[PDB]
């Protein structure tokens, strides 16, 4: 899996960043990092693909960045609807295609 | 032996010596006679060579493929084909289906080269 | 909008087998590459397997490397999974996903865009 | 469909119809028939040699190890491979072909020597 | 450098420029012209087939399993590849060329049979 | 009558290379691939090495890959298995069997038949 | 090796079956299992080559079969002379070729 | 008589990166392989990386496959190695050395002919 | 790593030997086992290459041999100038190019 904090918290109107740490072959080898959210009990939805490029129909607020063997998802002032579990992911190894990450509970408060 | 030495031999012995045949496929109105004879020979050889290379089998004489062997063409277990038969009788037997063999080989090679390029597409 | 019906369902012995199906609409089923992603009830998600657009290539994780077999049918627009043997850990919600790979003709994707409702596999 | 079956079609729909076109490349009159036939055989042999010196011998499709300098073209993959015909593509990159060929040959040569060194390592 | 340019040069130098010499390999007046052209085509086909039955198809350079024999040349490798020209080498081994070709062909045939057997080993 | 004898073996201290020579008779020797099978005094069987009919290909069990050497001589009916080191584990009766692989032009064998009497090798 | 019983019991007048279990990656994937019967003072011999086929020179009493991850072998009516340990083998793969099982000592009462 | 000198950082912080450089003079640098070897301050020597004469190939120990990258300029007669995300075990004296492998065309070498003065590398 | 004696001692006029041993894959297969000398805190120097070949400018007193899995280096005379650490260097095919052993100390009286 990918190391990342089990849970974080924030307040509305304050931008929040969440990190996602990996090894050399994990993130550094290929700059293909994605973040997928799922609400409680709902099928996950793609929030960002690759380091920075964002899908059509996604809010401007969500943004991504990459540094070294780490990635980060930055969100703007939290709305009442941005409460989900967010999962880091990347392409890392021809054989080991996709290594995912653990849960990230964004405790809006 | 030499040219067509294993003409009537069993399949394995003849297959062991396919090189001599492969080599022997290549060598004033008599001028144009020899010119058209030689160009026809070269054209036949190159047509066969391209027909091999389109299967990815160029550069080899014993080339393996992945077309499943539909038993409808012949159900003779390998003992008769490869230990109790000659090439002439065998060629007589599958003459009616060799075209379908060629077509299936075309399709299989096309899928395999596309899949190979797809594999190389991975980073 | 793109929709991914999943019939699936879960009811099998630990040593049994079970077939999954996924029918996708609202887009060209052919021109995308599909994948299966598993999520255990409480843990983080995890990729299961991948099939390319043409269906002539496939990939699996090391956990079920020699067990599962996913295939596709383009004309009928269906993705099929066949499980085998199984292991009580499999118990999870399996989701169909589009992407994760794309032919050299198209641009590289390496992600998952449209996620179906999936289904929970249950081990007796 | 057939010979030149998808010449005006999209790029990919032509990309898997290569076999037909590849296969269909093979006195007052006897001398001229001979001239045409031998010109055809020379052309085929030149094409085969050009492929062979790039390591792509025997494969209609192939892959190389030269970066694509965007000066030759900057169109992204979807535009080329879904909204363009082969004739338009050949028209677009006409000048750069020679350069490409040169680089291709050179790359193969470099690669080849590298391979030999690997086969030399005990 | 151009055609035959490394002919007088060192073995090692000329061994890097094979392509430049490979691509340049390939009413009665028309008759003699067509005879010469067909002869050249058939000679290139000689060489291409002879490499094809050696497992070296489409590679200008190719290593094979047949081991060297000190009888053929009692020569240190540095001498061969850094001191002695290609022409002198062809002259020196002109006697033994046929046995090399025969052994090489036999080894290639054995290699093909082994490859076929291994591919079926399942 | 298909019949196989073995010669060599017995006492060999660790380090001193030793060879078993199996002689087969009563059949077309060149038509079959051959295996060696180890039987310990108390344990079960265990495949050791397999060699094709022509004598070009060879395979060995991973445990002794770099220590054994199997060879045929189709001119005079023999089979030479020569190995060095001879650690403590190599204390068993070795059996020269025929089969286990086919030339890909005949019916696949994938077993060993008409087993020999076997010869004992021991290590002090 | 293959999980097989150290010994089985079977009296004359009934049928006894011996089981030998391995892994799907070797026996399940490949339809090549071989059964041997070694008399303790004699070399082994082939009672059943392949899952069902039998080599010439063996009575019909021997009868093999395979299912899932277990190869079974039934002996029909037993006799005193069939007092010899059994062994199962299978084509494991191109890396490891053959893997032999334990010895099963049947007993005739 | 060939002079083989080096230069590079001595002290660094964990997670950073450095680039060692090597200058050689007194022979044909284009016809000779090069190799980076290391010896820990108290312990013995340890091969790090090997580079062919033409500067096209690369070889590394399994330790630093994804962390080290060694290159060489032939006209300026120079070698370099960039270490990324180095760990503490890399604290050692690094020696350049000619040889290591011939270029498939001259006599096999498989050794290290010349040895420079080295350069020490340390990380906080 | 390889295995060498930690130290050796000897007086001028006699000869001493140092052994280096490893797996059969490297020493047994390939006769490529060089020997290097490193004076205290000084640059190493190449004393022997292959198994016996002596470099240009190296005294006859240095000699070497290989026997099976072992490789020995013999020094005669022992003029006490070579009060330096000795190491062996074995080539082990591909993916493992050069391996060494415990540093050997040559003491001179
Ligand atoms: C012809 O058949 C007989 C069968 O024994 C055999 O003597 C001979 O070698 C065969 N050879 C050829 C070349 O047909
Ligand atoms: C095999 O060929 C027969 C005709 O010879 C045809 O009816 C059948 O469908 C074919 N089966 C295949 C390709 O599986
Ligand atoms: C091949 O099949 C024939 C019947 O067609 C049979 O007589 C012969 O024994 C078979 N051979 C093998 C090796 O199965
Ligand atoms: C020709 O263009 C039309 C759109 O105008 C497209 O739908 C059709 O597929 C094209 N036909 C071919 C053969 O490429
Ligand atoms: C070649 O260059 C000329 C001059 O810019 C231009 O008109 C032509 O289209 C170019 N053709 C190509 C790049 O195929
Ligand atoms: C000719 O040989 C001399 C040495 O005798 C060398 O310097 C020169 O480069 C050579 N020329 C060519 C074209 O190889
Ligand atoms: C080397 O050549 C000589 C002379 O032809 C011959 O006697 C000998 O067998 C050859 N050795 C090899 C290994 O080819
Ligand atoms: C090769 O052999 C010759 C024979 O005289 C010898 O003088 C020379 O030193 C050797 N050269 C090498 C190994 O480069
Ligand atoms: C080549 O053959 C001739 C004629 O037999 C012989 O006299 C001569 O010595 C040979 N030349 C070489 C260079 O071996």
């Amino acid at each position: 899996a990918l190391t990342q904090p089990p849970s974080v918290s924030g307040s509305p109107g304050q931008s929040v960043t969440i990190s996602c740490t990996g090894t050399s072959s994990d993130i550094g080898s290929y700059n293909y990092v994605s973040w997928y959210q799922q609400h409680p009990g709902k099928a996950p939805k793609l929030m960002i693909y690759d380091v920075t490029q964002r899908p059509s129909g996604v809010s401007d607020r969500f943004s991504g960045s990459k540094s070294g063997n780490t990635a980060s998802l930055t969100i703007s002032g939290l709305q009442a609807d941005d409460e989900a579990d967010y999962y880091c992911s990347a392409y890392a190894g021809r054989q080991t295609f996709y290594i995912f990450g653990g849960g990230t509970r964004l405790t809006v408060l | 032996l030499g040219f067509l030495g294993a003409a009537g031999s069993t399949m394995g012995a003849a297959s062991m010596t396919l090189t001599v045949q492969a080599r022997n496929l290549l060598s004033t109105v008599w001028g144009i006679k020899q010119l058209q004879a030689r160009v026809l020979a070269v054209e036949r050889y190159l047509r066969d060579q391209q027909l091999l290379g389109i299967w990815g089998c160029s550069g080899k004489l014993i080339c393996c493929t992945n077309v499943p062997w539909n038993s409808s063409w012949s159900n003779r277990n390998l003992s008769e084909i490869w230990d109790n038969m000659t090439w002439l009788q065998w060629d007589k037997e599958i003459s009616n289906y060799t075209q379908i063999i060629y077509g299936l080989l075309e399709e299989s090679q096309n899928q395999q080269e596309k899949n190979e390029q797809d594999l190389l597409a991975l980073d | 909008e793109v929709q991914l019906v999943e019939t699936g369902g879960g009811l099998v012995q630990p040593g049994g087998s079970l077939k999954l199906s996924c029918r996708a609409s609202g887009y060209t089923f052919s021109s995308f590459a599909m994948s299966w992603v598993r999520q255990a009830p409480g843990k983080g998600l995890e990729w299961v397997s991948l099939i390319n657009d043409r269906g002539g290539l496939t990939f699996y994780v090391d956990s079920v490397k020699g067990r599962f077999t996913i295939s596709r049918d383009n004309s009928k627009n269906t993705l099929s999974l066949q499980m085998h043997s199984l292991r009580d850990g499999d118990t999870a919600v399996y989701y169909c996903a589009t992407g994760g790979m794309s032919s050299a003709l198209q641009s590289s994707k390496y992600y998952f865009d449209f996620w179906g409702q999936g289904a929970l596999v249950t081990v007796s």
